[PDB]
RNA sequence: UUCAAGAGGGCGUGAAACCGUUAAGAGGUAAACGGGUGGGGUCCGCGCAGUCCGCCCGGAGGAUUCAACCCGGCGGCGGGUCCGGCCGUGUCGGCGGCCCGGCGGAUCUUUCCCGCGCGGGGGACCGUCCCCCGACCGGCGACCGGCCGCC
RNA sequence: CCGACCCGUCUUGAAACACGGACCAAGGAGUCUAACACGUGCGCGAGUCGGGGGCUCGCACGAAAGCCGCCGUGGCGCAAUGAAGGUGAAGGCCGGCGCGCUCGCCGGCCGAGGUGGGAUCCCGAGGCCUCUCCAGUCCGCCGAGGGCGCACCACCGGCCC
RNA sequence: GUAAGAAGCCCGGCUCGCUGGCGUGAGCCGGGCGUGGAAUGGAGUGCCUAGUGGGCCACUUUUGGUAAGCAGAACUGG
RNA sequence: CGCGCGCGCGCCCGCCCCCGGAGCCCCGCGGACGCUACGCCGCGACGAGUAGGAGGGCCGCUGCGGUGA
């Protein structure tokens, strides 16, 4: 039921969009984890550039 | 710019010595609480950790 | 008993700035006191617009300043605004001003300065001229803003030149029946 | 902020601010946009005229960088270049008429909205408007067209 | 999948850190904030660089 | 105020809205007072009406 | 400056009390102890303090030293007088009129001294 | 026995409805209720007078230091004939660090080179941060040693 | 002594012969996200945003904080219009070459046009109180009258598709 | 329902592919002239926006009906 | 327009300190017992209320950050 001068919105809800929803609270731990194979594939190649 | 006086070091067991330094020219910035009080609000949110049922 | 109406019997202007901004509620303790003890007006309006919100403080451009001070008489005269000077890059000769507000921008500070022009704040000025004495008011676009053209007449009526509210501009998303002629009609 | 709220106002109130005649139920009306055509045809006929219908052409698989002309005028032109250029020129008196690249700065079409100082400027663009190169030749430069 | 946290513009950040440093002088808010500050020789306090060892 | 950062890519400090805070040096100037009416420190009250007849 | 300080220190400070519908200061050197711009010690170029003795014998009287501020160690003066009450009253009044050391707190002054003596006395036999 | 069983094996504290008893009071228009007064009890404070307190002046009694004025030291406020010196700003005068210090440039030299239309350091040039002396406003609330008066 | 019918709710209308209700304690009912419109508050400003990623902390705080040739790949904005192909926002005044033809060619000056209303500002005859005459410099205010005219409104006109 | 004055009256001059015995009309310019019946009081303008969308009575006028504490309307007030 | 108009003091002529305090209701030297300016003071008019809309809450319940030596 619409009223005074607004626009008109069509959202993608009408499925079941909640058994499927994804948390970005890993965001920092996924950081980390890289880092330490960063480093170590360098260590691994130890005088080769780091890069590729 | 406003005036910039001369700052005097202390030794380790007072004894001010002869070290002389001008401040900087921050502590003649503004002071505003309300811009503080926003920006503490706000940042300490960031460090919650979840709940729910 | 008494028969008379009590709906508009309270007035629905300003008394005080509803922000805490400190440095400017400085201000107002001064041109209160102004306002008070001097028998002039230009110290009202200044107080009247520093209670006012941002969308009734748009920011005036260096251009129309300089438009509106070089008309004859306003020479030697300073000038006066109550909110922010930006700067107008379609400008290249920009001469020797005396600008006062609250607030300036960087670009516009450096040019105008550069000029042998001058800024001051309100502070200085009522030490130079508590009574506003050579001075001229200004003031921005307070229509400037694009929220004023949804409004009037509706739109879906004839001689409305008013925009809608639309998602997306396109070819779907209006410009069917309600206006051509080739689809129901055309107000 | 719940304490700032109108939930933290309307208790004792017995309705929490629905009325007692009519009621807040489910969904009175219809469930969405339902009813352009019936029981709410004036709403949008009033406020979103050109909703039904149908009209134009089809392009149907339609890639967005073949058709990219980013646009400029005259007065914002001497500003993709630094001071040094405008003040250097109109001095020495040699002809010097620098050169501008617009297609550097992210543009590639020339508009003539507004006007520009007397200095002969040179321009390289890809399109010009027919205004924007009388304005040039008028103040005494050129126009070159590139690939 | 409540919203926990937020962000907050950088030059905010950054004029609000000028403005703490600003009030760690001017005595008065330090003792208004409660410490017991009225035998230190200088406020802005500064030191020789040895301390760091 | 004259330089910039130099470890911050561009920084330029928060600029003063209102330089002289001296707000009773200011009110107590010459040039302001001599530019006032005069005050009006008596006061008038709910005075009695009493029948003349 | 003062209204600087005092437009952060309305409501918030460590030496704030608000109960019962009242409101006091406890800062050090506030006569009536009200939260005031005229009444405050920490605020000003110029102010005046009064307190007891340690030792409990008289009046010690405390006065800002005006060149060297933001030093807080040595920014304040002190004396002890201890006399007979007519020659304690009389010694202040001179301090503070003929130096013009923040006049409009005189009586304040003398009002707080009063009532340290006459407590600092056997107030029981 | 335990500080405690007024903590006694489903035993921390231990509400209300609902019950038993004791003390007081009342009773034919079911009870309960609002406003206004009266009476009676339970407790608080009288005081077993409550005569409340404080300034100056007058009087009669006794008492021991100082102050009044001088001298010595100490501390602080204020001053301007701006006494002498700092320091700080605001542009200027000296381009004086601009190479005796760096940052940038859609300005040139591609007057050079480095590896050969070019990527970089050089050379000018322009701006922008800084050195030597002179000035004044805003010497301002940026500090001394002075001399003077006052406390 | 006077006054005084039981609360909730539907209803034109309830003390109702209209429903609910024996009594007590605890629980109990306008939320979270996603998108939009407007109003307010803060910051930068023809620009403004690092949210994705990377450099620094082992993470006690802290799964924070700071930083970036990423410094803007990009998004919102600065330019509209048409189904599309595609086009794409200022004038005049004066003098030279053709006939001011509601018209084409060589040189300078100004320049976002005007009408009406318009908070403030500007100039200002004669002065308001001057223990007396005249001379009469600083300062308010008057006040005749007269001008520069902000935003905004109504109209005229002009430019783009 | 209109009108009771400054958006008025008057003087003089300019432009017009409109109309044309000659002329009219409209528009632009520049000047001269202030109280325009009573009694009252501060006006104007713009955004966001809820609950409502079952009605009832009385004087007077009034339609159907034998009448109605009946059915349906106009005016004002509750 | 007769509660000042030239009043007073030395010797017309001159003085013409004057509130670091005159003298009683204006003192143009600075200040309220009031000045938490988000404060204090003064005048004058008004107060019905369902659905509903707004404001003030030193009214309250549980927890976090600082702070009450
Ligand atoms: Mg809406
Ligand atoms: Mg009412
Ligand atoms: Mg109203
Ligand atoms: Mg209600
Ligand atoms: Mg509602
Ligand atoms: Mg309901
Ligand atoms: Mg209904
Ligand atoms: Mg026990
Ligand atoms: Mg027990
Ligand atoms: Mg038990
Ligand atoms: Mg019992
Ligand atoms: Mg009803
Ligand atoms: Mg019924
Ligand atoms: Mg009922
Ligand atoms: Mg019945
Ligand atoms: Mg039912
Ligand atoms: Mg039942
Ligand atoms: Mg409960
Ligand atoms: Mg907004
Ligand atoms: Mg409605
Ligand atoms: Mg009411």
């Amino acid at each position: 039921a619409p009223s005074r001068n607004g626009m008109i919105l069509k959202p993608h809800f009408h499925k079941d969009w909640q058994r499927r929803v994804a948390t970005w609270f890993n965001q920092p731990a996924r950081k980390i984890r890289r880092r330490k194979a960063r480093q170590a594939r360098a260590r691994r190649i130890a005088p080769r550039p780091a890069s590729g | 710019a406003c005036a910039r006086p001369l700052i005097s070091v202390y030794s380790e067991k007072g004894e001010s010595s002869g070290k002389n330094v001008t401040l900087p020219a921050v502590f003649k910035a503004p002071i505003r609480p309300d811009i503080v009080n926003f920006v503490h609000t706000n940042l300490r949110k960031n460090n919650r950790q979840p709940y729910a049922v | 008993g008494v028969d008379i109406r009590h709906n508009k019997d309270r007035k629905v202007r300003r008394k005080e700035p509803k922000s805490q901004d400190i440095y400017l509620r400085l201000l107002v303790k001064l041109y209160r006191f102004l306002a008070r003890r001097t028998n002039s007006t230009f110290n009202q309006v200044v107080l009247k617009r520093l209670f006012m919100s941002r969308t009734n403080r748009p920011p005036l451009s260096l251009s129309r300043m300089i438009r509106k001070m070089k008309l004859p008489g306003r020479e030697g005269k300073t000038a006066v605004v109550v909110g922010t000077i930006t700067d107008d890059v379609r400008v290249q000769e920009v001469p020797k001003l005396k600008v006062c507000a609250l607030r300036v921008s960087s670009r516009a500070r450096s040019r105008i300065l550069k000029a042998g022009g001058k800024i001051l704040t309100f502070d200085q000025l009522a030490l130079d001229s508590p009574k506003g004495c050579g001075t001229v008011l200004l003031s921005g676009p307070r229509k400037g803003r694009e929220v004023y053209r949804h409004f009037g007449k509706a739109p879906g009526t004839p001689h409305s030149h008013t925009k809608p509210y639309v998602r997306s501009k396109g070819r779907k998303f209006e410009r069917a029946r309600g206006r051509r002629a080739s689809r129901g009609y055309k107000n | 902020p719940s304490r700032l709220r109108k939930t933290r106002k309307l208790r004792g109130h017995v309705s929490h601010g629905h009325g007692r005649i009519g009621k807040h139920r489910k969904h009175p009306g219809g469930r969405g946009n339902a009813g352009g055509m019936h029981h709410h045809r004036i709403n949008f006929d009033k406020y979103h005229p050109g909703y039904f219908g149908k009209v134009g052409m089809r392009h149907y698989h339609l890639k967005r960088n073949q058709s990219f002309c980013p646009t400029v005028n005259l007065d914002k032109l001497w500003t993709l270049v630094s001071e040094q250029t405008r003040v250097n020129a109109a001095k020495n008196k040699t002809g010097a008429a620098p050169i501008i690249d617009v297609v550097r700065s992210g543009y590639y079409k020339v508009l003539g909205k507004g006007k520009l100082p007397k200095q002969p400027v040179i321009v390289k663009a890809k399109f010009f408007s027919r205004r924007a190169e009388e304005k040039i030749k008028g103040v005494g430069g050129a126009c070159v067209l590139v690939a | 999948w409540r919203r926990w946290h937020r962000r907050v513009n950088t030059t905010q950040k950054r004029y609000a850190i000028c403005s703490a440093l600003a009030a760690s002088a001017l005595p008065a808010l330090v003792m208004s904030k409660g410490h017991r500050i009225e035998e230190v020789p200088e406020l802005p306090l500064v030191v020789e660089d040895k301390v760091e060892g | 105020w004259r330089k910039a950062a130099s470890l911050k890519s561009n920084y330029n400090l928060p600029m003063h809205k209102m330089l002289n805070t001296d707000l009773s040096r200011i009110l107590k100037s010459p040039e302001i007072q001599r530019a006032l009416r005069a005050p009006r420190k008596k006061i008038h009250r709910r005075v009695l009406k009493k029948n003349p007849l | 400056s003062a209204h600087l300080q005092w437009m952060v220190v309305r409501n918030c400070s460590s030496f704030l009390i608000k109960r019962n519908k009242q409101t006091y200061s406890t800062e050090p050197n506030n006569l009536k102890a009200r939260n005031s711009f005229r009444y405050n010690g920490l605020i000003h170029r110029k102010t005046v303090g009064v307190e007891p003795a340690a030792d409990g014998k008289g009046v010690v009287v405390v006065m800002k030293r005006r060149s060297g501020q933001r030093k807080p160690a040595t920014s304040y003066v002190r004396t002890t007088i201890n006399k007979n009450a007519r020659a304690t009253l009389s010694s202040i009044r001179h301090m503070i009129r003929k130096n013009k050391y923040h006049p409009d707190l005189r009586m304040a002054a003398i009002r707080r001294a009063s009532a340290i003596l006459r407590s600092q006395k056997p107030v029981m036999v």
